[PDB]
Formats: C-alpha cells, sequence, structure tokens
C-alpha cells in the first residue's frame, strides 16, 4: 500500500481488504495550487514597488 | 467555480500592480509640477512686453 | 449618599431581573457599568448570587445552578420571587439542547434531565414546549422539521436560498459594468 | 584551524551533564591536553560565562556548583599562570617575523599573505574579535577569489566554535555572493557542507537535507568535522524531512553510507532506525528511537537544541505511514506491533491528535483507531482555499495603504 | 517596534509630517506607551519571559513548545515495563 | 535675542496662513486647505514645546486679540511671568500680507478679518497647555473661553474643519484631570461636556463637514468606555453615518477599535474579531503609535480566545511586545490545555494588569470556555468516549455533570457531538467529504465578491489624481 | 446622564409626571438623542391622546430627535 502499487486500505475491524482502484488526484485542482502559489509570491514583489510611494 | 475564483483573483493582482504604477507616475509628475510654477513667472512678463 | 447599603441590595435584584428575561446581552452590559461603581468597593457578597448563577449556565453545569437556586430559597425576602421563574428557565434552556444531543429518550430520562419528580408534569410541559411524546419516546426530529420550514416559508426567498444560475448572473454583470 | 573543531565538539559534552559519566570524563582528559598544547585556555573560561550557576560548572577560576556531575572542569591557578606565560611568549615572537614581511614591499602578494598568518593564531586560541580584524585586512587587499572564500569561511567556523549560530549566519551570506564570482568547485563542496551544518543547527532541516546528500558524494575535510559525523547528519535530515518512498530510494542509491556500515555508536543508532522505518518493522523501531536520543542528539552541538523536537516529530511520521496502510487498527494490535502496553499507546496518540497532523480519531468503546485523513479532492480543497484567504489578506492591506497615501 | 510579521507592516507605513502629530495623540489617548508600566508592575524585571526557548529571544524559528517535558524518561519506563509483564506471563 | 527667536518662528506660521486664506477667499475647498493645515499643526507644536513659552504670546500680541492676550498672560504668570516682547513695532505691525490683513489696511479698517486668526491663536494656546502637561485650573480656563466664542457665529467650511482639531485637546485634558483625583463636583461637569459634543456634531451636520463629523464620534465613544455606559452606546453605534472617503486614517483606526470593545461585551465575538484586525492595519508600526498598538493587540488575543479560535504561538514571538502581552500569553497556553487549575492561577496572578486594559470583564467568561475547549480535546482524541472517562481527566463531577456541559457546548457547536444515553458515550459526527456537498460553493461565492469590491476601490482611486495633473500647468 | 428616568415617567400612568416628563425630555434632547429615540413612539402616544394640553411640547421632542437620527 506504501508502494501504492494497487492502492487499497486494510481493515482489521472485521478482516477485509478493500481494494480501491479509483483514480487519484484531480489534475485541474492540483495545477491551481501552483497558480495561486505564484500569485502569493508576486504580491510580495508588487509591495516592493509600493515602497516607492511611501 | 474554484477556477473562476482563482482567475478573478489573478485579475485583481494584475490591477493592484496597475494601481501602484499610475500612483508612481503621479509621484514623478509632482516634481515637474513644482518646477513649472517658478518657470512660469519669467514667461508672463515677456509675453506682456511684446 | 450615592453608594449606599440600599444600592447594593437593589442592584442584586435588578441583575436577577435581567437574567430572568434570559438575555446575556443586557447582563454583561450592566455588569460593565458596575465595575466602575460597587463590585470591588463594598465588594460582591450579596451581588455574588446572580454572578455565580450566570457562571454555571455559561459553562453549562445545570446541577450547580439548581443547587444554588435551591439554597436561594433559604433567603426569604424577595430573591425567591425570581427563584421560581429561574428554575423554569433552566428547563427551557435544556429543552433546546436536547434536540441536538438525543433523538430517543425514555420517559423516565426526560423527567430526570429536566429536574422533575412527577411524570404527569413531564408530559404537561411537553404539550406546551411542542414535543410529541408518543409511546413514551420523544421524537425531537419531527419538531426540527416544522421549525426549519417556517423560516423558509416567510418570503425573502429567491436570494435567501440562491440559485446556481443566479450566481453566474451576478458575477457577469460586474465584469461588464 | 584543524584541531579547533575537535576541541569544540568535546567541550560540548562537558556543557551538558545528560551524557554518560564515563564518556564525559575521557573527553575532559582530552580537552586539558590541548589546553596545554594549542592554547585553548580562553574557551575554558568561556564555558563558565555560558552557565552562570548552571550544571556543568565547578570552576576554581570563579564560582562553583556541587549539584554538577562535572568535576573535571575544575580550574587551577596553575592553568591560569601557564596561560599568561604561553600567550605573552608566542604572540611577541610570531608577530615580529610577520612584521618584517610587511616591510619588504610587494602590496598585493606579500603584505596580504602576512595578514592571513595572524588570523590563524587568533583562531587557534579562540578569540573571535582579534581574528576578524587581522583577516579583514587580508580580504581588503586584492588576493585570489579562492583565498577570499577560505578566509570568509575561517571567520564563519569561529561562530560554530563558540556556538553563536548567528555569527555563522551573517558571514556565510558573504560566501554565497563570492561562490559564483570565484566560480570554483573545490570549495563549492565545502560551502554546501558549512551552510548545511548552519541549517542543521536551526529548525530548517529541509534546506539541510538537499545540501547534505551532496556532502556524502564528494567531501573536502578542511574546517569540517570528521566524516563519520557528516554521515550521521545526513541520516537525521533524511528521516525527519522525507517520506517513505524518497527516503528509501535515497539510502540505497547512496553507496557512501553503505560502504561505511557502523563505525561509531551514533552512526549505528541512526542507521538502525532507517532500515526499520521503510521496511515496516515496528518491533525494533521503538528501541532505536531511545538509542538515537542518547547517542546522537545530546553529543551533537547542533541537534541538542532539537533533542525533544526530534522525538516528537519522529513519532508522527511512523504513525503516518502506518495509518496510510490501514483503514483501521485495533489499539491492542497497534501496541503489540510497537512492543508497548495498551495504556502506553493512548497517551502518545492523544498529544498529536488535537494539533491535527495525525488525522485520525479513536473509538475507545470499539477499541478501534479510524483514519479519516482525505487524499481525494476534499484534501486538495483544504490546501487551496487556505492559501487563497492569504492572497486576499495581502492585497487588502497593501491596497488600503496605497489608496490613502 | 513591530507587530505582526515585521516586514509586512514595516513597509506598509512611515511618518509623513501630516500624520506625525496625530499618531502622538492616539498614544496619549491610551495614556502611556504601556511598556514602561509593565516593569514597574513586576517590581524588578520579569521572570516568565524566559519560560520557553522562543519566548526567551526571537532568533530561533518556532518549535511549538509550551510544556517543556523531556520525553526520554517516560519512554524508557514504557519500554522496560511492557517487557517484564510479557516475560513473566 | 529671545525676541529674535520668536520673530524667525512667526514668519513660517504667516506664509502657511496666507496661503490657506487665499484658497478660501476664492470659494471654499475642503482637502486643499486640509493638506497645508496638517503640516503646519506638527511644526507649531515642536517649535512651541522646545523653545520659549512666550513664542505663542508674540503672535497673539502682534495680531488683533479679542481677549487672547489677557488669557495667555494669566497662564504665563503662574509658571514664571513674562513682560518681554511687548515692545511697539511688533505690536504696531500686523505682519506682511499683499493687502488681506496688511499693517496699513487693518489699522485703516476698510477690512477686519479676525476670523481665521481667531482659529490659529486657539490652536497655539490649546497645544501649549498640552505641552506644559499641567492639569488642574489651567484645563478649566482653556475649555471656557474658546467654545462659546466659536459658537456665536456660523462657521464656513474652512473654519469648521479647524475647530475639530481644537476639540480634541479639550476632551483629553479634562479626561486626565478626572482620572487623577476623585472630586464629586467633576461628575456634574461631565454632563455639561456630554451636551457640548453632540451639539457640535449637529451644527457640523448641516454644513456637510466630513472630518468634523468623524472626529467627534470617536470622542463620544471613548467617553462611554470610561463611564461604563456601554448600555447607551449600543444605541449610539446603530445610528452613525461615519465618513470614510474624506477623513484622516488616524480617525478611521480609532473608530474600528471602539466597536470591537463594545460588540465583545454583548457576547458577539464574531464581528469583534473582524473590526480589530481592520483597526490594526490602519494604525502604523512606529513607536509613535506604540500605546495604541499594545492595547489593540491585547484585545485581539483575548477576542480569539473568546471564540475558542485561540491565537498562535507565532504571534507573541514575532512581536517584540513579549513582556506587555505576558498576561495574554499565559492565558492562551492555559485555555488550550483545558486546565481549570491553571486558569484559576493565570487570571489571579495577572489581575491588575488585565483590569487596567478593561478586558478583565471579558476574561472571567473564559473559566467556562476553558472547560468547553477541554472537552473538545477529548472528543477529537477519542471518537467514542465513555461519560466516566471525561470526568476523570478534567475533574468533572458526575457522568450527569459532563452530559450537561457538553449539552450547552454543542448548541454552540463547539464540540460538534451528540450524546447517546442508552449506551453511555459521546460521539463526534464529523467525517468530512463535504466537497461533494454544496457547502464549498457557498464559500467560493463570498471570495469573488470581496475581490469585485477591491476592483471598485482600485478604479475610483487610480484615475482621480491623474485628472488633476492634466488640468494643472506642468507640461 | 441617562434618559432612563424619563422613560419611567411616561411609562407611569399618573398624568402629572407625564406632563412633567414632556418638559424635561425636551431639555436634554440633543444629548440623550439616541436613548430617547428608541422609546419615541411613547412620546407620540401621548400626542394622539386628547387628555393633554402639552401636545406641542410632545411633538417638539421628536422633531429635534428625528434630525439627529438622520431622517
Amino acid at each position: 500500500i506504501l508502494d501504492k502499487i494497487f492502492y487499497g486500505v486494510l481493515d482489521q475491524g472485521n478482516g477485509w481488504l478493500y481494494v480501491y482502484e479509483t483514480p487519484n488526484q484531480d489534475a485541474t485542482y492540483d495545477s491551481a495550487l501552483e497558480l495561486v502559489g505564484q500569485l502569493n509570491k508576486v504580491v510580495d514583489q508588487l509591495f516592493e514597488k509600493a515602497s516607492v510611494l511611501y | 467555480i474554484n477556477i473562476s475564483n482563482n482567475l478573478q483573483k489573478a485579475l485583481t493582482v494584475k490591477t493592484n500592480d496597475e494601481l501602484m504604477v499610475i500612483y508612481i507616475s503621479n509621484l514623478v509628475r509632482s516634481i515637474i509640477a513644482f518646477d513649472d510654477l517658478i518657470e512660469n513667472k519669467i514667461q508672463n512678463k515677456k509675453i506682456q512686453e511684446q | 449618599l450615592s453608594e449606599s447599603d440600599k444600592k447594593s441590595k437593589l442592584i442584586s435584584l435588578y441583575l436577577l431581573n435581567l437574567l430572568s428575561q434570559n438575555n446575556t446581552t443586557k447582563f454583561h452590559s450592566e455588569l460593565q457599568y458596575l465595575d466602575k461603581h460597587i463590585k470591588n468597593l463594598e465588594d460582591d457578597s450579596l451581588l455574588s448570587y446572580p454572578i455565580k448563577l450566570d457562571r454555571w449556565l455559561m459553562e453549562g453545569s445545570y446541577q450547580k445552578a439548581w443547587d444554588l437556586l435551591q439554597s436561594g430559597s433559604q433567603n426569604i425576602s424577595e430573591f425567591d420571587s425570581f427563584t421560581d421563574i429561574l428554575k423554569s428557565a433552566i428547563r427551557d434552556e435544556i429543552a433546546k439542547n436536547t434536540e441536538l444531543s438525543y433523538d430517543f429518550l425514555p420517559l423516565s430520562n426526560i423527567k430526570a434531565l429536566l429536574f422533575f419528580n412527577n411524570e404527569k408534569e413531564t408530559e404537561k410541559f411537553a404539550l406546551e414546549r411542542n414535543w410529541p411524546i408518543v409511546n413514551s419516546k420523544v421524537y425531537f426530529n419531527n419538531q426540527s422539521k416544522e421549525k426549519a420550514d417556517y423560516e423558509d416559508e416567510m418570503m425573502h426567498e429567491e436570494d435567501q436560498k440562491t440559485n446556481i444560475i443566479e450566481k453566474a448572473m451576478d458575477y457577469a454583470i460586474s465584469i461588464e459594468n | 584551524r584543524v584541531p579547533n573543531y575537535e576541541v569544540s565538539e568535546k567541550a560540548f559534552l562537558l556543557t551538558q551533564s545528560k551524557v554518560s559519566i564515563e564518556q564525559r570524563k575521557e573527553a575532559a582528559e582530552f580537552v586539558l591536553a590541548k589546553i596545554k598544547e594549542e592554547e585553548m585556555a580562553p574557551y575554558y573560561k568561556y564555558l563558565c560565562e555560558e552557565y552562570l550557576v548552571n550544571n556543568g560548572q565547578s570552576d576554581l577560576e570563579h564560582d562553583e556548583k556541587s549539584d554538577s556531575l562535572n568535576e573535571w572542569i575544575k580550574f587551577d591557578q596553575e592553568l591560569y599562570n601557564e596561560l599568561c606565560k604561553k600567550n605573552e611568549s608566542k604572540i611577541k615572537e610570531l608577530n615580529e617575523k610577520i612584521q618584517k614581511l610587511e616591510e619588504d614591499d610587494e602590496g598585493e602578494l606579500e603584505q596580504a599573505q602576512a595578514w592571513i598568518n595572524l588570523g590563524e593564531y587568533y583562531a587557534q586560541i579562540g578569540d573571535k574579535d582579534n581574528a576578524e580584524k587581522t583577516l579583514g585586512k587580508s580580504l581588503s587587499k586584492a588576493i585570489s577569489t579562492g583565498a577570499k572564500i577560505d578566509v570568509m569561511l575561517t571567520i564563519a567556523r569561529l561562530g560554530f566554535f563558540y556556538n553563536d549560530q548567528l555569527y555563522v549566519k551573517e558571514k556565510l551570506e558573504a560566501v554565497n555572493s563570492m561562490i559564483e564570482k570565484g566560480g570554483d568547485w573545490e570549495r563549492r563542496n565545502r560551502y554546501k557542507t558549512y551552510y548545511g551544518i548552519h541549517c542543521l543547527a536551526v529548525r530548517n532541516f529541509k534546506e539541510a537535507a538537499k545540501l547534505l546528500v551532496d556532502s556524502l558524494a564528494t567531501f573536502t575535510s578542511i574546517e569540517l568535522t570528521s566524516y563519520e559525523s557528516i554521515a550521521t547528519y545526513a541520516s537525521v535530515t533524511g528521516l525527519f524531512t522525507l517520506e517513505r518512498t524518497d527516503l528509501k530510494s535515497k539510502v540505497i542509491d547512496s553507496p557512501e553510507l553503505l560502504s561505511l556500515i557502523s563505525t561509531t555508536a551514533a552512526l549505528q543508532s541512526i542507521s538502525s532506525l532507517t532500515i526499520s522505518l521503510y521496511a515496516s518493522d515496528y518491533a525494533s523501531y521503538f528501541p532505536y528511537l531511545l538509542e538515537t536520543y542518547a547517542n546522537v542528539l545530546i553529543p551533537c552541538k547542533y541537534l541538542n537544541r532539537h533533542a525533544d523536537f526530534f522525538v516528537r516529530e519522529m513519532r508522527r511520521k511512523v504513525y503516518a505511514q502506518l495509518l496510510e496502510s490501514y483503514k483501521t487498527l485495533s489499539l491492542k494490535s497497534m501496541a503489540s506491533a510497537f512492543g508497548v502496553s495498551v495504556a502506553f499507546l493512548d497517551n502518545d496518540l492523544g498529544k498529536f491528535i488535537p494539533n491535527k497532523q495525525l488525522n485520525c480519531v479513536i473509538d475507545r468503546v470499539n477499541g478501534i483507531v479510524e483514519t479519516n485523513r482525505p487524499d481525494n479532492k476534499n484534501a486538495q480543497y483544504h490546501l487551496l482555499v487556505k492559501q487563497g484567504d492569504g492572497l486576499l489578506t495581502k492585497l487588502q492591506k497593501y491596497g488600503a495603504a496605497v489608496r490613502l497615501t | 517596534m513591530s507587530t505582526d510579521v515585521a516586514a509586512a507592516q514595516a513597509q506598509s507605513k512611515i511618518d509623513l509630517t501630516k500624520k506625525k502629530n496625530e499618531e502622538i495623540n492616539k498614544k496619549s489617548l491610551e495614556e502611556d506607551d504601556e511598556f514602561e508600566d509593565f516593569p514597574i508592575d513586576t517590581w524588578a524585571n520579569g521572570e516568565t519571559i524566559k519560560s520557553n526557548a522562543v519566548t526567551q529571544t526571537n532568533i530561533w524559528e518556532e518549535n511549538w513548545d509550551d510544556v517543556e517535558v523531556d520525553d526520554d524518561f517516560t519512554n524508557e519506563l514504557k519500554a522496560e515495563l511492557d517487557r517484564y509483564k510479557r516475560e513473566n506471563q | 535675542l529671545h525676541h529674535s527667536e520668536k520673530k524667525y518662528a512667526e514668519e513660517d506660521q504667516v506664509q502657511e496662513l496666507l496661503k490657506v486664506l487665499n484658497e478660501i477667499s476664492k470659494t471654499t475647498l475642503t482637502l486643499d486647505p486640509r493638506y497645508i493645515w496638517r503640516s503646519l499643526k506638527d511644526l507649531s507644536s515642536l517649535r512651541n514645546q522646545e523653545l520659549l513659552n512666550a513664542e505663542t504670546l508674540c503672535f497673539t500680541v502682534n495680531v488683533l486679540y479679542p481677549d487672547s492676550s489677557s488669557f495667555k498672560k494669566n497662564l504665563l504668570k503662574f509658571i514664571t511671568s513674562n513682560h518681554k516682547s511687548s515692545v511697539p513695532g511688533s505690536a504696531e505691525l500686523r505682519n506682511s500680507y499683499p493687502a488681506s490683513f496688511y499693517s496699513v489696511n487693518t489699522e485703516k479698517k476698510t477690512i477686519e478679518v479676525t476670523a481665521e486668526i481667531n482659529c490659529f491663536m486657539h490652536l497655539l494656546v490649546q497645544l501649549f497647555l498640552w505641552d506644559s502637561k499641567e492639569l488642574e485650573q489651567l484645563v478649566e480656563f482653556n475649555r471656557k473661553v474658546v467654545i462659546p466664542n466659536l459658537l456665536c457665529y456660523y462657521n464656513l467650511r474652512s473654519l469648521n474643519l479647524i475647530n475639530a482639531k481644537l476639540w480634541f485637546y479639550i476632551y483629553l485634558s479634562h479626561e486626565t484631570l478626572a482620572r487623577s483625583s476623585e472630586e464629586i463636583n467633576s461628575d456634574n461637569q461631565n454632563i455639561i461636556l456630554r451636551s457640548t459634543m453632540m451639539k457640535f456634531l449637529k451644527i457640523a451636520s448641516l454644513k456637510h463637514d466630513n472630518e468634523t463629523k468623524a472626529m467627534l464620534i470617536n470622542l463620544i465613544l471613548r467617553d462611554f468606555l470610561n463611564n461604563g455606559e456601554v448600555d447607551s452606546a449600543s444605541d449610539f453605534i446603530s445610528k452613525l453615518e461615519y465618513p470614510h472617503t474624506d477623513v484622516s486614517s488616524s480617525l478611521e483606526a480609532r473608530y474600528f477599535f471602539y466597536l470591537s470593545k463594545i460588540n465583545a461585551i454583548q457576547l458577539d465575538y464574531s464581528t469583534a474579531n473582524e473590526y480589530i484586525i481592520a483597526a490594526i492595519r490602519k494604525a502604523p508600526h512606529n513607536s509613535k503609535s506604540l500605546g495604541f498598538l499594545q492595547q489593540s493587540n491585547k484585545l485581539h488575543c483575548c477576542i480569539q480566545l473568546l471564540m475558542g479560535d485561540i491565537p498562535e504561538l507565532s504571534f507573541f514571538h514575532q512581536s517584540n511586545m513579549q513582556k506587555s502581552l505576558l498576561p495574554y500569553y499565559h492565558l492562551t497556553k492555559a485555555v488550550k490545555l483545558g486546565d481549570l487549575k491553571k486558569f484559576t492561577s493565570t487570571i489571579t496572578k495577572y489581575k491588575q494588569l488585565l483590569l487596567k486594559d478593561d478586558t478583565y470583564q471579558l476574561c472571567v467568561r473564559l473559566r467556562s470556555n476553558v472547560i468547553k475547549t477541554g472537552i473538545r480535546i477529548i472528543s477529537l482524541t477519542y471518537k467514542k468516549i465513555s461519560l466516566r472517562d471525561i470526568c476523570l481527566k478534567l475533574n468533572l463531577d458526575s457522568e450527569q455533570t459532563v452530559e450537561y456541559m457538553v449539552s450547552r457546548a454543542i448548541r454552540d457547536g463547539v464540540i460538534e457531538a451528540k450524546i447517546n444515553h442508552e449506551d453511555g458515550f459521546i460521539e463526534t459526527t464529523e467525517l468530512l467529504n463535504i466537497y461533494d456537498s454544496e457547502d464549498p460553493q457557498q464559500v467560493f461565492d463570498e471570495r469573488i465578491k470581496f475581490a469585485n469590491q477591491l476592483h471598485d476601490e482600485y478604479l475610483v482611486s487610480m484615475r482621480y489624481p491623474e485628472d488633476k495633473k492634466t488640468q494643472q500647468n506642468e507640461k | 446622564t441617562t434618559a432612563a428616568p424619563l422613560l419611567a415617567l411616561l411609562r407611569e400612568n399618573q398624568d402629572s409626571v407625564k406632563t412633567y416628563a414632556l418638559e424635561s425630555i425636551n431639555n436634554v434632547v440633543d444629548q440623550l438623542w439616541s436613548e430617547i429615540s428608541n422609546e419615541l413612539p411613547d412620546i407620540e402616544a401621548l400626542y394622539d391622546d386628547d387628555t393633554f394640553s402639552d401636545r406641542e411640547m410632545a411633538a417638539l421632542i421628536a422633531s429635534k430627535v428625528y434630525y439627529n437620527l438622520g431622517e
């Protein structure tokens, strides 16, 4: 499960193995993290411009 | 809706930079404005002479 | 003659009066006014009764409140005129709580919780508080439904709810204005 | 230069009293020996400045403490008289020789080099103030870029000698500016290890982890602590920062660690922990935890600050990987895995859980532990929206400030 | 001094002559800077500003400590005790 | 010598005055007189504080004095007399003007325009009392003379805005005198003060003088926080129409501060929290604002504890305010741990320091919130947990007691759990997967609109000083 | 100080103190304007009745208050 080579989770509350083979991670949502990431960096730099006004 | 949120916010970044830029343009134009007043003193008298 | 023996006595009773409305808004606002006068000059020593009572319901121990109130019927004068209202107030407070806590309670357990000893009184309160005890089991969930519906029922209502279509319309007009 | 990091390292052991009695005592004998030879008498007195009436103090130079387990720190006035004799002598002689080299004229080369020779003596006897001055004159006069890198580093090493982490901090910004201007690789290796050890001393182990892997592959030994020690620093940073997969691939694709096997107690305790962690053995994970504490953190100057921080974080990671592999565990099964009793486990889980970096809950009545940590779309949502509040907030304030002015 | 992140509020504002008096007024409105009353009030100098590593001096990054309890004592008592119980089973 | 120092100072004052007087003679403006006035106010105060006492006397003598000379003189005799600088030609002059209050013109009495002059002599004296820093009688004399004078005539837009800055000093001297001493007769004088404040606002209401309006509102709010008339003040705040687009940022910070204090006492901590963070952002980082910031940041830590939100450890460390915020720090560690035992110690140890900040009234309410936080710890650590277990950890009294603590707490939804009576446990119900639900949608909608509003602020500000520069002769 | 006495007096149903109270409320009107605005419909109640000759006074409170409210 640590390799992630078939995914799944192991339940010792009854003794089953659930085998989940469903897709992971939304690609679209994930690339939105790097885009926000870059906007959060830029605004510190815009604030360097605004030191001119002060 | 979440992509739309990031985008509205991206457009806000861009605009707050355009807000600071024009504000610098005004800070610059201030110097020119000061200098102009002392200068216009000299010009008034000459044009009346002619 | 502006801070008197009499002042201390009358402020105590006033605070019970604000409390028997079951408003914490006025109580603390009035409490603030007192910091500046008597509350540390002649101290709390009779002004302690509404302030300890207020405490025990803010944390949520109703046993403490109940006990304080029971010994406050030892104090026979005019503090007791508010005791009987305020015991009723602990019940009413508890009855909003129990909707969230439980969805099944036995008939003995509803009685225990509201500090009663008479089964006929428990069932009597239930009529008035609008609970349907049918077969000796309360149905808190029935009651929730009616309560939610009424707040929808009065108009406000397109924008109260909000529509999928309507969000996009709002955003659209802002950009093209 | 070279003996200096040995002394500093040994001395550290006397600073604490949480180390073994027999290990501190052998180390104390060593230090006295180099007090005589290398003139380390000023740093002996310095340890007493850092206590004030704290354990490890028994000094006859000033105040003494009888609650200390240290008793080998006890000064003499034989130590003090021997000092003034040696100090006075050495300095008069060596400066005189250096002075004639300045007199003989060649500005760029001869004078600049003469100015370096003072800074080695002052480093040796452990005075930061006099070293800095004399080596400052060297940098001022044009010399090769490598030399400039050497000398800035030399100054930054005196900050680890006294353990003033800030002293290291300031000076190495100057290395990072001159590293590309010099553009030399010989000393590039050294830089990565110095700035590595800086990161090690503070709480930034992510930066350390990337710098210290490089240190293993290629090593320069000048002004840097012994290579067995450098392996021990790498394994610490890897376990703390990286997770199963990255960590695993890293210690199989490092030949250097593997060819060296165990060779000192600290290295052994760290390496043991490693194997157990990615291999999924939890029986033996736990003895190794106890072992690392004793022989790795306490002896090191730069990890003794982190002694407690280290155990805390490491219990979180082990648990994380376990929780990943299971939907549910029973508390008793989870306890037997560790080799700790039933009650023992409940405490440990309950210090991590309200802080919410373990992301599981415990049905006590069912005795199961449930894991409700998201890895779906819900997880991504939590990350993103928190950052997006932060963008709003940053724009709000900087916005308001510019409109008003 | 500073408040919040030091650079985020330090760059934001400066004194202009127009604003200068007006700040002086807000301080006086409060009555005192409130940092020259606190030493008087302790009756020497503090004792619990040294209670924690980050509290002592702000030069280290956060370590999120507030209890300061070494964990090595409790873990050794745990290890040894599970083992004896099992051994004598 | 001494005279020479008053004359060099005086000529600075006269240019700034001369410059305002022309702008207002053309047609009244607000902001352009305002910018000039704000610079001058600072300089005058620094020159009067460091140098002389009769440097104020000089100006008053020089220009027509309606009574100001006599009023200045009374002050100067008590703190060490002055009779110098009374010489003629420093009193037969009426300074230099092109003809607006020139020496020949004012004697000739074709004009007499004491208006603005009256306004500047009042600023000089009002600052001087505050520079002296003496209370008693001196305060009282200052209030009497200046207030009825300004109210006999109807003020112009220019004069009204000046008089807002006079009013401040009046409140501040009077308030410190009252907090220094307990005199029974002062209570009765406070009623007169209250009356004057509200009338000043009503006069200004008619003339639409935006700065005057805002400045007065802050004082009245302060006056309520000092007297305990929180009770009145709930009324006051729902009927304000405070300016934001045409006022100084010092006023806007003060305003935001007051609201959080009043809101917090009425057990609304949600709105309290938003209002204080805004006051902090308006208020700078300098040591000029230092006592303001200390109080604001005390209230913010306490607010987040009243929520059960709790401030981070980051905050106290990155501030260099560690010793001052020490009672709050200990509080924050205490509430978190859920220790009733610790908490009893924290508010007792630090009692006095807290009450001076008047957050003590708020703090007592946490002895309860300490319990609610504590049982929240328990339900996170353990999903399903016996009634008995909880009673053991926090020293609670019965299964029945803890049942009841949790019953109140989950109406407020802190714990976010529900009690099963029939099995005997307390079960939290959170398991997430709320991405599926319509809840995130609601959140994303709010975020966009905070952004659309920021576009509006940007648009109105950006283009407005450009438009001025074009009109202006500069190219 | 407070307008809270004046509210008490209108709420009292002895006529003399109601007459009195119209006079006293208009004395302090532009000071205690917020407080008495909340319980201004009381003041109006007395104006509608035909037992009073102090109708003008009662009207008069409201006009001064209502300005200050903002309408």
